[PDB]
């Protein structure tokens, strides 16, 4: 009890999983202690096999009285694993040497059996050996042995065929090769950095091709020569001219692997209409982008848009004749031949300076629209669609095209200003934000990372970057040594840091003249970083020495440092001399600075109106004080990294108290008391304030608390690509072309998750009415998500350090599946085990033999904790609720339960599909798909060919992300019907569930998860202050509430540049915004496309 | 082409010889594949689906379907395999030809649903010996109302 | 050259594969061309426009509009096919110039207007 | 400048000839004139009217199309 | 390599890679690298005798 | 074991060798530290054990001027000349 334990010990030093299974039914059928006849006394029954046993492998043991309940299973199943080993691949003979000994009498048997089943073998030994005639797979188990009575074909097939049952996908089908799955050796990634030109060939292996590295080289050397020689000519060239009309499928296709890029301009030859060579403007040109290789990842996008889209046709053509063998013809429209043809017209008009060919024309009229601005119209036609006042034509299902923004964010689950500053600042940080994600997409890409097989990867291969641009800016003797590739992201760290650091100590570079240094503690000269404390962290830290233990910790680590250098023992005296003391400055002050200055982060969660500007105590962080037990604990441990939590929410916070600085002063104190001051005084009765109400918010958005809005990124996108359409008429047509291939792969993501996976076409994305008593159960898998969300490590070396502290189905390979998989399958464990937990009783989990990382008692707290804060179950959500010391073991428990029962069998099966629960069942058939996908002949034949364990990775990551982000809106969408009226108003609920609207919530949803910074980050335009206006003109005549109406709102880079920037954006940074926030969504290799191509058609449509 | 791609394994490895032998020869690349996929057709049946696509399923070896001991009986096994994957496609319904891959090894003819659920193994001895007693009494039936007639 | 560019679909791969052979045969590339036009030629019927200009409009293969089994069931559909295109451009031509185009996916001479508006399908 | 970028498209939308441009403004592009339009594109013809031809000569001038050396005669 | 500020953070037992160095690299005093003189030795043990 | 086997020492008939080896290589490698010109004038190949000397000789004099970067914050100085 129970094969929770046996999942993680036969996944460590073999092993078929389910001999392990079998071994322990048979030995013991399931008994936790034992005796036995001849002697053993335990699970696997040994007695004898004690001490050599235990010693002999990864965990040793201590008495014979003491079987254990892991280490010993661990111990069998790492003598099973050699016995496996020390033969061959015939693991029937493994399991004869276990029962019958080795080496004893048994011996002969073990030797008589390599001579055909045979009989010198005996009573328990054969029939032993014949109960594992299961996996698998030697050729003795065909050879042991040797209607129901009739002859006629059928008979003998059944008489032969024999059901095997069992299959590891991973023995099968991805084997794990020699170079793949190799971590990399310290050194040998210096070689690999000096000797290959691009590592992306590191992967491919035809042969072969072992050993070494040596030779590894000189074949990812010869590839890449091959490559840019031919791959380039003929596949830009076949594909370039006449992509649909010449047109091919591509459904029949070589697995298309060199191909980058690279050549590909499709100038369709015909639709070229009038071909004026050159220039309506200087604007026009190419894309018009700042980033380098922007025209080459826009190539590459393209070529990954045709492919599939001309693929998505082929194959709906396909099926549209699947289905004429039942009936001739239904309507079948059906299909994308629309959208593909007119992005092909666009794409040949862009690259041929002329022939907008892709042009509806015209009439009539531009009614009724219109979310912003753009006035747009119905076509009756294909659903939807838009059409424009060009009208260029944006295809339903598109994150532009107005109707369905509206239907989305319609019912579905002298010197001068304070406001001229923020958008300034809004400008240039989004510049600064695009610059630092090319960077980081160019690291995050080094051989360590990727070339070799897995390791942290990937919300952790961003977190282990930032982590090392921030401990090389902090103490710089560490920076010295940094991959140049990388040393650019820590280079635009620091100066964008340093530069609000040198606008904040003196905030008067504008209007005013006044307003003195927001900043903390000027002279402390380094570029501070914003030292941010995090949660969980100091969570793992209170559960051992919980109070004074940190307490204590973060002060000593701190008076470490205080001693440890010359200067920061000055820097620390200079300013306690100034606060409380003459000259001379007892040890005795410094230790009571420190403990106070450590209390803040000690007891009262400040650290995840006033800042946390504020936590930047003088001290440096870096040495470690040993703790009690042991463990060095220095403080960097409990601060943050990651900027993406971090680096856009301080940047509103500073960008908040600058623009309130440079307004009159101080954000706290002064904006504050004026504000109210205005309010207690007049007054209740004061019909003009609510307009004061109507300032108090331009305060709170200046200053980003913002009101959690930012909606969407595509409703700033449409009025960006609206005006963007009437200067550049090339960028123009660029940016339809991205945000169409992006709409087209979703509503094809859509489509195809919807007909393979069995809970999303049955019922999620079945129309109406009502699922009868899965009410109850979508409740709680949306509740996971919520107390995921509210609880989950935000961290990244924090979660897996912690889950592997214990120690597709396998994060070893396709680790991009996997990761989604684990941080969706546990959200629906957890909601699980807090609505069984409940009021009512369901208690497959607290019997758990899964008894890991939580005890007797701290599992039954987990039940109490779940009890006290919720009822039949949208409750709680409370501060006291995370701020518990027990609740990181809920956390726990429902990681650990769905990475050891839901996540890591090696095969799918029925386990829980009459079973818990609601989203267990749809990760559970998401893996399914996974499995079944990944055994295609395209995708099968594709690996063995060329291995690439992370062609296949980036694949099947698109496809469970828009999975799972079409999959927690439909579930929601069930839920909000359900509290529509009841009286059947579920017209409204079909509103909300069709392709043209999934394929919009699996955009503007849905982390992914790991992206160097954010989607919003990248896009974002923040624009009124509409009532700002109204208060300004309408308290014009009124009192003084106007004095202050003038000050907040109108009617790479140095501080100093900062200032001279134009305050609202250039064509090239909203260019180069919307071609770096769509690579998270349409990605730039081209033939992961045609990898998640075949698997969609394969599936069905 | 299918049977190229899919290479059965045992054949794998013979077929990298053919190759390189027929190249030497007169004017080649194209002769070489033109011989090395001949050969492979003589010796791999390609088991194709009943859908109408019609795309293929497997290459089992035409030496391994064997049963008994003459190349006739080769073609009278594939008769059972053929009655195999089809029952099986039936009796579990969903399972679609699409879905369904038969998959050799060294000796061994094993057939997969893509869910790793439903595998039917099939080998040399046993599809052989079930063959040779099913011939056996159904041949004796034929003896019996053969020479009912005299 | 209206065949020669377009191309078929389906033939690209056998075209490619006549051009070899005849370069390697008599190693002159304009021989090589001219029996790999003759070779389009003879295969494809390149539908031209009632335009006197006349630029193409498609290029079909001239096996999947057969309609009978004898080859003058490809001549006989040119004529259901020609009838139809003045039949698409004759039934509401919002707008018609060269938008629209028409040829061959694997098995199904598509005929669509650069657009959504129009796309019909005519099978074999 | 509106009307000069639309008829700036018309001379683009259809080719290097000016004269057909400039009968797809004055007959309309797409009401009864979309198939004077198209008709344009088999000589300078009758299907055109007592405006359409009239004005489409009136543009003799630059330029270049073949209809406009076709039109006259 | 060390500065004062690593000396502290390192752990206090040791690693797998550092008793694998410091045995491959205690033992280069009494088992040789150039092959060379191994079978040197070996033909003047031989011609010796054992 | 990387700079006891450059030229000067092995390829050429012997010299000095080889107790004395090691010992004019340290030699150079203090010598060197201690007065900073003459250290200019030295075979990069055995620079490297100048600079780890100096670095290690460094970190121990860095860590007796204020040992206490430890549990406690008295001691002070153990180190003969500040």
């Amino acid at each position: 009890d129970y094969d929770g334990l046996f999942q993680k010990a036969a996944d460590a030093n073999g092993v078929s999983y389910d001999l392990l299974r079998k071994v322990a039914w048979t030995e013991s059928r399931f008994v936790p202690t034992a005796k036995s006849k001849t002697g053993p006394l335990g699970m696997m029954q040994f007695t004898k096999a004690t001490a050599k046993a235990l010693g002999l492998r990864v965990t040793d043991g201590p008495d014979d009285d003491r079987l254990n309940p892991e280490l010993a299973i661990n111990a069998a199943a790492k003598q099973l694993a050699g016995l496996v080993g020390k033969f061959d691949g015939d693991e029937l003979k493994a399991a004869l040497a276990y029962n019958q000994g080795e080496g004893r009498l048994g011996n002969p048997q073990l030797e008589a059996y390599s001579k055909g089943d045979f009989a010198s073998i005996s009573e328990e030994g054969r029939n032993y050996m014949r109960n594992l005639l299961d996996v698998a797979k030697s050729p003795m188990a065909g050879q042991l042995e040797t209607a129901e009575l009739s002859n006629s074909v059928a008979g003998m097939a059944f008489r032969a065929g024999r059901l095997d049952n069992g299959f590891d996908v991973f023995k099968d089908t991805i084997t794990p090769t020699r170079w793949n799955s190799h971590i990399w050796t310290p050194e040998e990634l210096e070689k690999i950095r000096t000797e290959v030109k691009n590592p992306a060939y590191i992967n491919v292996v035809t042969g072969g091709s072992p050993e070494n590295l040596d030779d590894l080289i000189k074949l990812a050397n010869e590839n890449f020569e091959n490559d840019s020689r031919a791959a380039e000519a003929g596949l830009g060239a076949k594909l370039s001219a006449g992509i649909i009309g010449a047109g091919v499928d591509p459904l029949s296709y070589v697995p298309m692997v060199g191909v980058t890029g690279k050549g590909f301009k499709l100038i369709n030859k015909a639709l070229v209409v009038g071909a004026e060579s050159a220039a309506l403007n200087v604007a026009s040109e190419g894309l018009r982008t700042s980033v380098a290789g922007g025209d080459a990842d826009y190539a590459g996008a393209a070529l990954g848009g045709f492919v599939f889209g001309a693929g998505m046709s082929a194959i709906s053509d396909a099926v549209a004749a699947g289905l004429k063998r039942s009936k001739p013809e239904a309507e079948f429209d059906n299909e994308f031949i629309g959208p593909m043809m007119r992005l092909e017209a666009r794409e040949t008009a862009r690259n041929a300076n002329s022939a907008d060919l892709s042009r509806m024309n015209t009439e009539n009229m531009k009614f009724e629209g219109e979310h912003n601005g753009v006035p747009y119209e119905d076509l009756p036609t294909e659903r939807g669609a838009v059409v424009l006042h060009d009208g260029s034509v944006l295809s339903a299902s598109n994150p532009i095209n107005p109707k369905t923004l509206k239907e989305f964010s319609e019912v579905d689950p002298f010197g001068a200003t304070a406001s001229d500053i923020h958008e300034r600042l809004h400008g240039t940080d989004q510049r600064t934000y695009n610059d630092l994600y090319k960077a980081m997409s160019d690291a995050m890409k080094d051989p360590e990372f990727s070339t070799g097989g897995a390791k942290m990867s990937r919300e952790e291969t961003r977190y282990t970057i930032y982590r090392r641009a921030a401990l090389a800016i902090e103490r710089p003797e560490l920076q010295k040594a940094l991959t140049p590739s990388e040393r650019i992201v820590m280079d635009i760290i620091k100066r964008h840091f340093d530069t609000k650091r040198e606008l904040m100590e003196n905030p008067a570079i504008f209007g005013n003249t006044k307003a003195v240094s927001i900043f903390p503690e000027s002279r402390h000269k380094g570029t501070y970083v914003p030292h941010v404390y995090d949660r969980h962290a100091k969570a793992l830290m209170i559960q051992r020495y919980g109070a004074e233990g940190l307490q204590e910790g973060i002060a000593r680590s701190w008076m470490n440092s205080y001693v440890s250098r010359p200067e920061v023992k000055a820097r620390v005296d200079e300013m306690l001399k100034e606060l409380h003391g003459v000259k001379e400055v007892t040890p005795e002050m410094v230790e009571k600075y420190a403990m106070d200055k450590a209390y803040g982060i000690s007891h009262s969660d400040q650290f995840t109106n006033n800042s946390f500007l504020e936590a930047r105590n003088l001290f440096d962080s870096d040495l470690s004080i040993t703790m009690p037990d042991g463990q060095q604990f220095s403080v960097n441990d409990l601060r943050d990294f990651d900027m993406f939590r971090i680096m856009p929410a301080y940047d509103r916070r500073v960008n908040g108290d600058i623009a309130i600085m440079g307004s009159t002063g101080k954000t706290t104190k002064e904006l504050k008391d004026e504000i109210l001051a205005l309010k207690a005084k007049a007054e209740g009765d004061g019909k003009k304030t609510g307009e004061v109400h109507a300032l108090m918010d331009t305060v709170k958005i200046l200053t980003g608390r913002a009101r959690r809005n930012q909606d969407t990124v595509w409703e700033t996108s449409l009025r960006a690509i609206n005006d963007l359409g009437f200067f550049a008429k090339n960028a123009y047509m660029g940016a339809q072309n991205i945000t169409e291939i992006a709409g087209m792969i979703v509503t094809g993501n859509v489509r195809a998750l919807g007909h393979g996976i069995p809970i999303l076409r049955d019922t999620l994305y079945k129309s109406k009415p009502v699922s009868a008593k899965e009410l109850k159960e979508l409740h709680a898998s949306l509740f996971g998500k919520e107390v995921d969300q509210l609880i989950r490590p935000k961290r990244a070396d924090i979660v897996q350090r912690l889950r592997e502290a214990t120690d597709s189905p396998w994060t070893k390979l396709l680790n991009g599946t996997t990761n989604y998989l684990l941080d969706a399958a546990r959200q629906g464990m957890l909601g699980d085990v807090i609505s069984a937990t409940l009021t009512g009783k369901t208690t497959r989990w607290e019997k758990e033999g899964f008894l890991r990382g939580a005890s007797v008692t701290p599992e039954q707290m987990a039940g109490i904790k779940s009890l006290i804060k919720e009822h039949m179950f949208t409750v709680k959500d409370k501060q006291a609720f995370s701020m518990d010391p027990r609740a990181m073991d809920l956390w726990r428990l429902a990681d650990k339960v769905a990475d050891e029962a839901m996540l890591r069998p090696h095969k799918v099966s029925l386990q829980d599909s009459h079973a818990f629960g609601a989203l267990g069942k749809m990760v559970m058939q998401f893996k399914s798909f996974t499995i079944k996908s990944l055994n295609s002949k395209f995708l099968r034949t594709f690996y063995d060919g060329y291995k690439n364990n992370r062609a296949i990775d980036a694949a099947l990551s698109i496809i469970t992300s828009m999975g799972l982000a079409g999959g927690f809106y439909a579930m929601a969408a069930h839920v909000k019907a359900y509290a529509l009226p009841k009286e059947k108003r579920k017209e409204y609920l079909e509103r909300a569930l069709d392709p043209t609207m999934i394929a919009h919530a699996a955009l503007s949803r849905s982390s992914q998860l790991g992206a160097p910074l954010a989607m919003v980050d990248l896009v974002g335009g923040v624009l009124g202050f509409e009532s700002s206006k109204m208060a300004r003109s309408t308290i014009l005549p009124k009192d003084t509430v106007k004095e202050r109406d003038p000050n907040k709102p109108y009617t790479l880079m140095n501080a100093a540049g900062v200032v001279n920037s134009p305050n609202k954006a250039t064509e090239q940074d909203f260019m180069t915004g919307l071609m770096n926030s769509t690579k998270e969504l349409v990605p730039n290799d081209p033939l992961t496309q045609q990898l998640v191509l075949k698997i969609y058609e394969a599936n069905g449509v | 082409a299918p049977e190229i791609a899919r290479m059965p394994a045992s054949l794998r490895e013979s077929a990298r010889k053919i190759y390189d032998s027929v190249k030497y020869r007169s004017g080649n690349e194209s002769m070489a594949m033109e011989q090395m996929t001949k050969f492979l057709k003589e010796s791999t049946y390609t088991f194709t689906g009943d859908d109408v696509d019609g795309d293929t399923v497997g290459v089992i070896p035409k030496n391994m379907m064997q049963v008994n001991s003459d190349p006739k009986s080769w073609e009278q096994g594939r008769d059972i395999l053929e009655e195999a994957r089809k029952g099986i496609i039936a009796s579990n319904p969903w399972i679609t030809n699409k879905q369904l891959t038969m998959y050799s090894q060294g000796d061994s003819i094993y057939l997969m649903d893509t869910t790793g659920q439903v595998r039917v193994r099939y080998d040399k001895e046993l599809l052989s010996k079930v063959w040779s007693e099913n011939q056996k009494k159904l041949e004796e039936k034929a003896r019996e109302k053969a020479l009912a007639d005299v």
